[PDB]
């Protein structure tokens, strides 16, 4: 079942859930809002981000993966599957009193998972993890058979 | 805080036009921009969106590939090349701001408008008014009917803007031949018919007629 | 996609009483759970010509200095909005729009007037000018001046067989003063057809009318 990973840059990994495939971008660029989006609270939520029901687990293994308890940590913020600006799904991590906590986790998560990660943060500065599924408009030229060749 | 559309007139269906929308009294260069246009009739629709930076662009799928979005944060303007135009696309082009704050993805709230560019889209060429009168036979009605002419619009005043008071002026009608007719009416009282002499001032600016007629009792 | 629509396409209400617009959605527009309910729909008025404002957005929260006699109100597929108390200034259009989908959609809006006192309209038919009919056309005009409310009946007779699709109508704004209508019904005919017949009458039915009114010409005169 397990999702391949890879990566090209410092700021370019992927993941394949089994036909679909997955960029993971840092930013320092707060895309999604609060208030304006839905919260994902438990793995149901995430059906709601993605066109596909065979989506969603993909999904909801790396969020798992990456040290994510639904219980306790915080939603994650992602873009309905009815504006059609994409399927975009962002974790707060944040180097801010906040989220200080949580961004260590996501992090140490990655570092885990992907050998060649290294924190791109800043201290006392916003951070954020930007996935979006590949043929979106929101994932652009980045899904493309030319960056995805440097691949397994 | 404003909004300035300019540009944007008469078209040949085919052809092409180019509206600017100036802003001031906002932080343009963070803000999301759209085009929202209102067809003749009543729909509200929407046409384009536009990112701080360019890099994302929406458009209707009305629209889509014949229009082009852009914008020039340092002129704090924003554009709408609108080519291989159609009939369809009639409609006052009104330029609003985005409520979504800085880098946030478009909130689709449309918290500020521009007054809006009339945008008209026909193969009918430009030509002048013929001016008919509508003669009158305790109150009586004189008129002018000012019928065939292209594009909109045409200005009547009554004795060279000295007659204001019961002055109706009609909208124009457009009739099957693609041209407009408009009618002006008056109520005068019907003792100084007699005396009184009653002249209809229509102003056709595109055609540059400029006709005057004299209202003759039956 | 979504569908807004709104209801009932115009009224009018007297100065001080309630107005109430409804409006409508295909699809519901409310997001739930967390605690929050929110209802991503938006309520706008457009004065003539002038730039449309934005008056209420999550359908109930009022943007920076909408007076509070502008209620929005609803939930999910259901939507209203009340102006508490009409002042002449709130006469505009109003739309709902739509923004929980991709792309956002507005209604079709309806138009405040104001309610006034029933008046009846000033009857008027106009010849063809001699002008025109060397020209080889022919247009008979009639006017009905200065009425409320804006419903009324134009009928066209030639001959005393009744005329359809020949006439064209046009109406006035509701007057800034009186806030009457004005309406003008022009038959268009060609001169060959105006010149075989001779009696050319318009027939008016309205509220202020005790039976209709007929305004007529022979083509002898
Ligand atoms: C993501 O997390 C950061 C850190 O907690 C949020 O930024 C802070 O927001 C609060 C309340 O608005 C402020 O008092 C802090 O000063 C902000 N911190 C920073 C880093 O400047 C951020 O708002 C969260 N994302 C969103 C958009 O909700």
């Amino acid at each position: 079942e397990l999702p391949s990973l890879c990566m090209l840059n410092n700021s370019f990994y992927y993941m394949r859930g089994g036909v679909n495939t997955f960029l993971i971008r840092v930013s320092d660029i707060s895309v999604l809002m609060k208030e304006y989006d839905v919260s994902i609270y438990e793995p149901e939520d995430l059906g709601n981000c993605l066109n596909k029901s065979d989506s969603s687990w993909a999904i909801h293994w790396f969020s798992n993966a990456l040290g994510h308890d639904w219980l306790m940590d915080p939603p994650m913020l992602c873009r309905n599957k009815t504006k059609k600006e994409g399927s975009n799904i962002q974790f707060n991590i944040s180097k801010a009193d906040d989220a200080r906590v949580y961004g260590k986790k996501i992090r140490n998560g990655m570092r885990h998972l992907f050998r060649g990660f290294h924190d791109p943060c800043e201290e006392g500065k916003v951070c954020y993890l930007t996935i979006n599924q590949c043929g979106d408009p929101s994932s652009f030229d980045y899904c493309g058979v030319n960056h995805l060749s440097k691949c397994q | 805080v404003q909004l300035v559309e300019s540009g944007g007139g008469v078209v040949h269906p085919g052809r092409s036009l180019r509206l600017s929308c100036a802003a001031s009294g906002f932080t343009f260069g963070t803000s999301i921009m759209h085009w929202v246009r209102q067809a003749p009739g009543k729909g509200m629709q929407w046409v384009a969106q536009i990112s701080h930076d360019e890099s994302r662009k929406f458009y209707s799928d009305s629209v889509k590939g014949r229009f082009t979005v852009s914008r020039d944060n340092s002129k704090n303007t924003l554009f709408l090349e609108m080519s291989s135009l159609r009939i369809e696309d009639t409609a006052v082009y009104y330029c609003a701001k985005d409520l979504s704050p800085p880098y946030s993805y478009a909130w689709d709230i449309f918290q500020y408008w521009g007054q809006g560019s009339l945008v008209t889209v026909s193969g009918a060429s430009t030509k002048g008014p013929s001016v008919f009168p509508l003669a009158p036979s305790g109150t009586a009605a004189l008129g002018c009917l000012v019928k065939d002419y292209f594009p909109e619009p045409v200005t009547v005043s009554w004795n060279s803007g000295a007659l204001t008071s019961g002055v109706h002026t009609f909208p124009a009608v457009l009739q099957s031949s693609g041209l407009y007719s408009l009618s002006s009416v008056v109520t005068v009282p019907s003792s100084s018919l007699g005396t009184q002499t009653y002249i209809c001032n229509v102003n056709h600016k595109p055609s540059n007629t400029k006709v005057d007629k004299r209202v003759e009792p039956k | 996609d979504i569908v807004m629509t709104q209801s009932p396409e115009s009224l009018a209400v007297s100065l001080g009483e309630r107005a109430t617009i409804n409006c409508k959605s295909s699809q519901s527009v409310l997001y739930s759970s967390r605690s929050d309910n929110k209802d991503y729909l938006a309520w706008y008025q457009q004065k003539p010509g002038q730039s449309p404002k934005l008056l209420i957005y999550w359908a109930s929260t009022r943007e920076s200095g909408v007076p509070e006699r502008f209620t929005g109100s609803g939930s999910g597929t259901d939507f209203t909005l009340s102006i508490s108390s009409l002042q002449a200034e709130d006469v505009a259009v109003y739309y709902c729009q739509q923004y929980y989908s991709s792309p956002p959609t507005f209604g079709g809006g309806t138009k405040v007037e104001l309610k006034r006192t029933v008046a009846a309209p000033s009857v008027f038919i106009f010849p063809p000018s001699d002008e025109q009919l060397k020209s080889g056309t022919a247009s008979v005009v009639c006017l009905l001046n200065n009425f409320y409310p804006r419903e009324a009946k134009v009928q066209w007779k030639v001959d005393n067989a009744l005329q359809s699709g020949n006439s064209q109508e046009s109406v006035t704004e509701q007057d800034s003063k009186d806030s009457t209508y004005s309406l003008s019904s022009t038959l268009t005919l060609s001169k060959a057809d105006y010149e075989k017949h001779k009696v050319y009458a318009c027939e008016v039915t309205h509220q202020g009318l005790s039976s209709p009114v007929t305004k007529s010409f022979n083509r002898g005169e």
